[PDB]
């Protein structure tokens, strides 16, 4: 057996309230910088899908 | 012209028996490798078509014969140098080419193909 | 993964008819009566005509494939499960395919019987300008193995010639996944939201 | 069928020069042969009122191949062999030796 | 030397102009002003045949010694596996193999019925 | 991963008391699920298993 | 369909439901009728004997397949072939040669 | 068919074979407009049909003795819309999208397809899900967030 | 009685690093195309590559206008003037040394730059007086374990004593502390006319067809120059080439008449052989000859053609202002048309050009099938060291251009002084950027190709990659990895990625990555070798002529109806197809036999038999650099034979000796393991695994936390992954020992049970024993 | 690196049996199998522990930044 | 619609890649969120 060099979650992160960009005032990009997880157009579409307007809000 | 350097003009040229009577005359062209000695051989075995066999001091040869531009220049006189051969331009009656052929050994299958 | 001595005998006997299949199909597409020999000079000239055309080679590949795949189906139908040494419910390899836990009878047949005809982009194995499918095979060889038909199984192993053919099939499967609904769904969702 | 040879000449006498397909010439002009001293290289040169002929031997062909020309008898069945060099001959015209300025604009 | 529709000089080897473009009764070479013709050169003709591959058709395909087209039904599906038909209940069923998605993902099976002729797609 | 392209993430570090124990008294170092092999068809690993055992003994 | 609503589909098709009173042979004959041949499809060989005279003389010989062969493969008569060559082909050939003379001199 | 062509002395050399070849494959003796080949496949679910490799309804309308003119199907949506109307094109969209899924043995509820088709035919035309079809939409913000 | 592991032998070698020849020669044979390539840059016949390269761009002349100041003569008005001729006669890297070892650079995080020596030739007033000054050319990176490097003649005891690995491979460059290697590239096979159908050719110009010929001519200094032939729908043939970064088109009948004095009938006999009755050819050739006579009626001799060519290219080739149109014309020919035959070989260039026209016409008619560029048979491998030498030649050409630029600045202002003064030369030279070392350090640090010509390559980036040492398996695979090209990665074509039978024994069928680099980032077979140079090539025409090859200069007959004999793209003669195979078979016989001195074993004998609408026939022999070569067992004599991918296509090579069929087999493989890579061979029972799982293992072994080295206490790498408890495999291929993989363990032998018990293991999840982990099982740092 | 203390699978001390194993292969000239048996390793898990040990520490030690040459 | 890399205009700012509307309105980076590798569990 061979042990592969990659950590299982090297991309393991958690953010409550971290730093934000000046222009958008939205969570800044960067795991180590206490950055935010992006909720993209497809996740927006899925939240519209469930008819779950407060989850989208 | 005069050029190139180290080249001397050919003054003496040996006689060529050219007549072209009629029981007729035949002009032959032969190709030979540098390895074989022409002055050593006093007899050349040759037959019609591509089929030929020759062996001169361990080395084996084959005389390829083909039916069918090259121009033959025959000396009329030693002082007249060289002139184009004609009867009525001239072409060779029979053209031959000596090719060195080597005998490739038969594969010893009983020794190489093993279960 | 093992077949019984009885079951393995059936496998070798059905696969013994596959040697003729290669030349039989090659003689059918070429249109030659009494089934001409594999080394026939007119047949070899006729197969060359097929080699130079993409459509003609397609007719040859589809005919030979259907015929060798019929030999594959026969092996699988006979040997699995009536020829397997260990049988269901104890044969776990067989059990997982039948239960729907993991795998299918196709995977089971590649393991215990044969890999079959290695199909590349709907056709057989690619062939060189010389008429050779590999430097090991004869130019314009009328054999199923030369076309990519693997008689070997993963339990017994694949013959070096067979293994190279399998690799071509494997790589082709991988590239299509990498190369090939994001924009199609995005266009509908923005107009239907 | 073994054919006998009467005489062999290792001295310059008769030569062969290839031009192109369909070469006639006036058939009254002369061709001056030259020699350089393992293997000897030959140079051919001719002159005419409107044309000029120039020939030479291939360096890669001379050291590797030895060409010979012979005359055959229909009754005696004997060949008289004479060594002949093959000269790659080109023909230059009156139109040649024409050129413009070394540097134009 | 005359070849087909081409007329070449015997002295230099230059291609002589067409007898219709230049002045009548006499033709001359551009390199050396050589004396020509002989009127024995004759009205030159060239027999140019068609490519044979230039006209691809169903009839030209029927003129080929090898098979160029398959019959309406004379082409049977070779691959067959014992599987229960979800349509009604049949034993004989055709199949197809191809490795879709990533190198980690499994193989997809494409089933086909013989009684009706219904295609299928299921990985496991 | 084994030398047969059978990679898997560490789901848990199972205790030896809770681990299945052999007749010999050995508990496996690594546990591979049998449902991995029917789809991958990595029979090289299967023969590697009985070869490695034979060579160890 | 969904993304481009193309009026120029790659494989445009028509499904024609045939009656019961029309047989399998009749339907196949009908398929051929809709089926259409081209001058290329009936020609076997073309021999052009270019003779330069006076005047460039071009002897164009159209060697077709046998009359019964193309009539059974394309449903085309010899009369149908005559009209196309005498009205279309020669007018199209003359226009192509004139265009090639201009392109040579341009 | 033999015919002689006489050209001027100034016309000189020309590649007649290549010129003839190109015009022969350009010359039509026959062909029904917009149709290339008509084939006879195996009867689809018991229905006796003929599959055409082209679209021209008005031409097939003349073959009433062979074809049932009230059942002549076509995959080309725009061609169906032009001759038979918006509701016919709408029915072609739901059938054609279904053919794409049924081939890969994927079942999609017709409630979805009917909605998609109704949205494409909302303007009485054949609109696609793209910048062009979207032009006729009230929300400029929806449009701005598309492209 | 077994295929055991060396335990006693291993541990003794671990303590005692050999003082003699290093163990595992296959490991050094793996980096053989890398080290060898860089070795040929200075060592070998004709002083390596650079000396030849400087000669090609040997002189640059800049003239500043001045009055001649002589007596009454029109020469004063014409004063081109006096030429401050400049030249370079020799360039040589001295060393990267006060000797300095490679290891110091790694700790120091600085480039292991070697000092360059560049001496000039300054000639003025037609070179009456010339002064040569040896000047620093700047600093350039030097490959480790190369001739320039001090470790070239080193040993394993000695390597450990110099803080390196006992069996250190090399092949890479230490640049700013980062080990970077030049990636090998798949490029068109040198000196071979290729008939290709491309729709790209049509969309460029007016009435352009798909048909065309492409030959990649290579200079002895390894720089390439591609010449393309185009068949226009008019019946015209055009010659395409590239200078600077622009394409240029010239009529083929013009480039033919410039090479040597010939008649229109000499061109006719040269292309059309005894097949004079072929109406297709009779018309096409008339279009060419009449077209040239119509367009250029004034060009009636070789000199006029050269002058017309010189007049139109005097600006682009920059050859001015004293160089005549005859000189510039010849300069164009010598630098562009079929450069593989080189200068003083215009007769050879003429013969090869006629052959390309006949091949082009055979492709249009259909007599010849198009050659596939994506296939392994019609390609070679551009080695790193050769690429390094090419860009070096480019930088020294730029260096000379800069000297002239400084003189042009000087003469266009203050005027300063004369060229005969050494003081002025020394003043110009220190005002010019001579740091070529930094320019070469940039290429090895960015992979970006900055060039005035752009070489004969399509891409401009990614020529260099970090020699990633995360584990030895990934590290050794880098030096066996070959890429088709970065340009090919951005294409919708799948034919390029397709594994082909032409790759058998050259390109590994298993070892290719998953996803985007699939079928593009290939790996060579473990027994595959790449040509570093050529020898005895000059003695082979003598052997061929003796075997019945009729000389091309006397024969005058061409076409697919007859066999064409060529040696490294040099058409030497003509023979029949029957005799063509006889020569090809008899050559191979005297090749394997150590009795013949003029015939080398590494020679490629590419015979192409005649076929019905198949490949263009001929006897295309090869001996040159970059060729793909592999060993096989030749059935008669039972001896080793070296085979290339071009000749293999028509060759019948059995896999196992039991599969040898009578009258249809000439060769047999030594071991079928010769067709796989190092990593592909290392996979246990791979002939029992499914195809994509064997492929995934190569990628897995490359990503494993194993041993990146043992000399880590003298390293300073970005990041390293080290398995603490390495173990030797019980189940292993014997080639594991042949590459001494026990020096770098990649895993551990574990008790594995195929069981569904815990419930936490399912498809992509596996269970590890707690007590095993507690005992240090699979621990890493 | 060095011989592991205890067998990964069961926990039987293996670290004291490395140098003794090489002595049984060198001086005693025994085979791999019989040597392991004399050390008291009958389970195949304990058997592979020493049998499969590489001992890269001897290769690693040859680089010493504390002593000259 | 200028020059012919220049400084981007306000039109370019609203359409940088996918655009301000797509990258920062229709989709957004969020607070009170976490990411991790999933592991199987039959006991939950
Ligand atoms: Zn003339
Ligand atoms: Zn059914
Ligand atoms: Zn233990």
């Amino acid at each position: 057996y061979q042990r592969l060099r990659h950590m299982v979650n090297d991309k393991f992160q958690v953010r409550s309230t971290g730093p934000v960009n000046s222009l958008t005032m939205q969570p800044v990009k960067g795991r180590k910088r206490h950055g935010g997880i992006r909720v993209g157009e497809m996740e927006r579409d899925a939240l519209i899908g469930h008819g779950t307007s407060f989850l989208l809000q | 012209f005069s050029i190139p350097d180290g080249f001397k003009k050919c003054k003496h040229l040996k006689n060529f028996p050219l007549n072209g009577d009629n029981k007729q005359q035949q002009v032959w062209l032969i190709k030979f490798p540098s390895n074989v000695d022409i002055s050593k051989l006093k007899s050349l075995p040759v037959d019609f078509e591509s089929s030929t066999t020759m062996t001169i001091d361990k080395h084996d040869y084959k005389i390829m014969d083909d039916t069918d531009n090259m121009t033959l220049l025959v000396p009329s006189e030693s002082k007249e140098s060289l002139k184009i051969a004609s009867t009525a331009p001239l072409q060779f009656d029979k053209v031959f080419s000596v090719s060195e052929t080597a005998k490739i050994p038969a594969i010893d299958y009983s020794k190489v193909r093993v279960p | 993964l093992r077949l019984t001595a009885e079951g393995n005998k059936w496998r070798t006997d059905i696969l013994k008819t596959s040697v003729d299949t290669g030349r039989e199909a090659a003689a059918e597409v070429t249109n030659l009566d009494k089934d001409t020999p594999a080394d026939d000079p007119e047949l070899l000239k006729r197969l060359q005509e097929i080699l130079r055309d993409n459509n003609k080679s397609g007719i040859l590949d589809a005919v030979t494939s259907s015929k060798v795949n019929a030999i594959t189906s026969q092996v699988v139908s006979k040997c699995v499960p009536d020829g397997t040494m260990k049988k269901f419910p104890c044969n776990s390899m067989q059990a997982m395919a039948l239960s729907g836990a993991k795998g299918s009878n196709v995977n089971v047949s590649q393991i215990m019987c044969l890999l079959g005809q290695q199909a590349l982009e709907g056709r057989r194995v690619p062939v060189m300008v010389s008429g050779k499918t590999l430097p090991s095979f004869k130019p314009y060889e009328t054999d199923a193995m030369a076309g990519g038909y693997v008689k070997g199984r993963f339990y017994s192993g694949i013959k070096p010639q067979e293994y190279y053919f399998h690799c071509m099939a494997g790589r082709e499967g991988l590239i299509d996944t990498a190369v090939k609904s994001g924009y199609l769904q995005r266009c509908l969702t923005k107009q239907l939201e | 069928s073994e054919i006998e040879i009467e005489s062999v000449q290792d001295q310059p006498s008769v030569a062969v020069g290839s031009f192109f397909k369909g070469f006639r010439a006036p058939s009254d002009t002369t061709f001056d042969l030259y020699k350089k001293k393992e293997k000897d290289e030959f140079v051919l040169h001719g002159e005419n009122e409107r044309l000029e002929y120039e020939g030479y031997t291939d360096s890669s062909s001379q050291a590797s191949n030895q060409y010979v020309v012979g005359l055959f008898n229909p009754e005696k069945k004997s060949i008289q062999l004479y060594k002949a060099p093959v000269l790659v001959s080109k023909v230059v015209s009156k139109s040649s030796k024409n050129l413009r300025g070394p540097k134009i604009k | 030397s005359v070849v087909g529709s081409l007329i070449f000089c015997l002295d230099c080897g230059d291609l002589l102009e067409n007898p219709n473009a230049v002045l009548g009764s006499n033709v001359e070479c551009s390199q050396c002003k050589a004396i020509y013709p002989k009127s024995q050169f004759s009205n030159l003709k060239v027999v140019t045949t068609t490519a044979d591959d230039a006209f691809p058709s169903s009839l030209r395909a029927k003129k080929s010694v090898v098979k160029t087209s398959l019959k309406k039904n004379e082409l049977k599906d070779g691959a067959t596996i014992k599987e229960k038909c979800p349509q009604c209940g049949n034993e004989e069923m055709n199949y197809h193999t191809l490795q879709l998605r990533s190198a980690d993902e499994g193989a997809t099976v494409f089933y086909t019925c013989t009684s009706c002729g219904y295609k299928f797609r299921t990985n496991n | 991963s084994s030398r047969h392209g059978q990679k898997g993430v560490c789901s848990r570090k199972w205790p030896t008391i809770d681990m299945p124990f052999s007749e010999t008294g050995i508990q496996p170092d690594i546990i591979i699920n049998p449902h991995a092999f029917p789809s991958r068809m990595t029979i090289g690993m299967f023969v590697e298993s009985l070869a490695g055992k034979a060579g160890a003994l | 369909i969904v993304m481009t609503a193309s009026a120029a589909i790659k494989t445009p098709q028509m499904t024609l439901p045939i009656w019961n009173d029309v047989s399998d042979e009749q339907a196949d004959t009908f398929c051929k009728s809709i089926s259409k041949v081209l001058l290329s499809e009936v020609i076997d060989k073309v021999i052009v004997t270019e003779t330069t005279g006076t005047a460039r003389s071009y002897v164009i010989h159209m060697r077709f397949f046998d009359n019964n062969e193309y009539s059974e493969e394309y449903d085309v008569s010899k009369e149908e072939l005559q009209n196309v060559i005498s009205n279309q082909f020669i007018h199209l050939l003359e226009a192509a040669i004139v265009k090639e003379i201009k392109k040579q001199k341009r | 068919c033999e015919f002689k062509l006489e050209l001027a002395a100034d016309t000189e050399k020309l590649l007649m074979v290549n010129i003839v070849e190109e015009i022969c494959r350009k010359s039509i003796i026959r062909q029904i407009p917009h149709i290339d080949r008509c084939v006879h496949p195996e009867p689809e679910n018991g229905k006796r049909v003929l599959v055409t490799e082209g679209v021209n309804f008005q031409a097939m309308w003349d073959q009433e003795a062979f074809i049932d003119v009230d059942g002549i199907t076509s995959n080309d949506v725009a061609a169906v819309l032009k001759t038979y109307g918006v509701e016919a094109a709408r029915n072609t969209i739901v059938n054609e999208i279904n053919n794409v899924f049924s081939r890969y043995a994927i079942s999609v509820s017709f409630r979805h397809l009917d909605l998609i088709a109704d949205m494409m035919t909302r303007q009485g035309t054949y609109l696609a899900f793209n910048r062009q079809g979207m032009e006729t939409s009230t929300s400029s913000f929806m449009k701005m967030s598309y492209e | 009685r077994t295929a055991d592991f060396r335990t006693l032998e291993r541990e003794s070698r671990f303590i005692n690093p050999p003082k003699d020849k290093s163990a595992f020669p296959l490991l050094q044979e793996a980096v053989q195309p890398h080290i060898g390539s860089f070795n040929a840059l200075t060592e070998g016949p004709d002083g390596g590559l650079l000396n030849l390269g400087v000669k090609d761009i040997g002189e640059k002349v800049i003239f500043d206008g001045k009055p001649l100041n002589s007596e009454d003569e029109i020469s004063n008005s014409g004063y081109l003037g006096n030429k401050l001729s400049v030249s370079v006669e020799q360039v040589s890297i001295a060393k990267p040394m006060r000797k300095v070892y490679p290891s110091e650079s790694r700790q120091r995080l600085t480039s292991y730059r070697g000092k360059l020596l560049l001496k000039l030739k300054w000639s003025v007033n037609n070179g009456e007086e010339n002064l040569f000054e040896v000047r620093d050319c700047g600093g350039l990176p030097v490959m480790l374990q190369s001739n320039r490097c001090h470790l070239n003649k080193m040993s394993p005891y000695e390597l450990v004593q110099h803080k390196e690995e006992s069996d250190e491979i090399g092949g890479y460059f230490i640049v700013n502390g980062i080990e970077k290697l030049i990636r090998m590239l798949i490029v068109q096979r040198r000196n071979h006319p290729m008939a290709i159908i491309r729709p790209s050719f049509a969309n460029r110009g007016a009435s352009y067809s798909h048909y065309g010929i492409q030959i990649r001519s290579v200079r002895p200094d390894q720089t390439s120059q591609t010449n393309v032939l185009h068949y226009l729908n008019d019946g015209q043939v055009t010659f395409r080439f590239s200078w600077r970064k622009n394409e240029y088109l010239v009529p083929v009948v013009m480039i033919l008449k410039a090479l040597c004095h010939t008649s229109d009938r000499e061109i006719f006999d040269g292309i059309i052989g005894n097949d004079v009755k072929d109406s297709f050819l009779t018309d096409r050739l008339e279009l060419l000859l009449r077209g040239f006579k119509k367009r250029y009626p004034h060009l009636q001799n070789r000199t006029q053609v050269l002058q017309y060519l010189g007049d139109k290219f005097r600006v682009v080739f920059q050859a001015s202002p004293d160089q005549s149109d005859l000189e510039v014309g010849q300069e164009v020919l010598d630098r562009i048309v079929l450069v593989h035959l080189g200068k003083d070989g215009s007769q050879d260039k003429f013969r090869m050009l006629l052959f390309m026209i006949r091949k082009l016409y055979s492709l249009v008619a259909g007599e010849c099938s198009p050659d596939n560029p994506d296939a392994t048979q019609h390609q070679e491998v551009l080695l790193g060291g050769f690429l390094y030498g090419m860009i070096l030649k480019e930088k020294i050409d730029e260096y000379l251009q800069n000297i002239i630029a400084q003189v042009r600045m000087d003469i266009n202002r203050g005027m300063a002084i004369n060229f005969k003064d050494k003081r002025y030369m020394s003043r110009v030279l220190m005002r010019v950027n001579e740091n070529i070392g930094s320019k070469m350090q940039y290429f090895l640090s960015t992979g970006n190709l900055v060039s005035q010509s752009g070489l004969d390559l399509q891409q401009v980036s990614g020529y260099t990659v970090v020699a990633e040492k995360i584990n030895f398996y990934r590290f050794i695979s880098h030096f066996r990895m070959v890429h088709r090209g970065s340009f090919f990665a951005q294409l919708k074509t799948t034919t390029v990625r397709k594994l082909l039978p032409e790759s058998w024994g050259f390109l590994c069928p298993v070892h290719t990555p998953d996803g985007s680099p699939c079928g593009l980032l290939n790996h060579f077979a473990h027994k595959c070798r790449i040509s570093t140079q050529q020898s005895d090539v000059s003695r082979i025409p003598s052997i061929l002529y003796s075997l019945g090859v009729a000389p091309a200069s006397h024969t005058f007959a061409a076409g697919p109806s007859l066999c064409c004999v060529q040696i490294d793209g040099k058409i030497i003669g003509w023979v029949s197809h029957e005799q063509g195979k006889i020569i090809a078979d008899t050559l191979r016989y005297w090749k394997v036999e150590g009795k013949t001195p003029g015939l080398p074993i590494d020679l490629e004998i590419g015979y192409v038999p005649p076929s019905t609408r198949g490949q263009y026939p001929g006897l295309y022999l090869f001996g040159g650099h970059s060729r793909m070569l592999r060993p096989v067992r030749y059935l008669p004599l039972d001896k080793e034979d070296i085979v290339g991918p071009f000749e293999q296509v028509y060759m019948n090579i059995a896999v196992t000796p039991q599969e040898i069929q009578n009258n249809v087999h000439t060769h047999v493989e030594f071991t079928p393991t010769n067709i796989l890579s190092i990593l592909a061979n290392l996979t246990p029972f791979s002939d029992f695994n499914q195809s994509p799982r064997n492929m995934y293992q190569c990628q897995m072994g490359k990503q494993t936390m194993g041993t990146p080295g043992v000399a880590l206490c003298h390293r300073s790498d970005n990041k390293l992954y080290r398995l603490q408890t390495g173990q030797t495999p019980i189940v292993k291929a014997n080639l594991y020992d042949d590459y001494g993989m026990d020096n770098f363990p990649n895993g551990f032998n574990a008790v594995v049970a195929v069981i569904s018990y815990t419930g936490y293991d399912m498809d992509d999840a596996m269970i590890i024993n707690k007590s095993a982990d507690e005992r240090g099982f699979g621990y890493g740092t | 690196m060095i011989v592991p203390v205890r067998c990964f699978s069961c926990g039987k001390v293996v670290g004291d049996k490395w140098e003794s194993y090489l002595n049984l292969l060198q001086e005693d000239e025994l085979d791999e199998g019989t040597a392991l048996s004399r050390l008291g390793l009958k389970r195949y898990c304990c058997r592979r522990m020493i049998l499969t040990h590489v001992d890269l520490i001897e290769k690693f030690l040859r680089y010493n930044p504390l002593e000259k040459r | 619609k200028a020059q012919g890399v220049p400084i981007p205009g306000v039109k370019q700012a609203l359409e940088k890649k996918e655009g301000l509307f797509r990258k920062h309105m229709m989709g957004k980076r969020v607070n009170y969120a976490a990411r991790s590798v999933i592991s199987p569990d039959p006991n939950i």
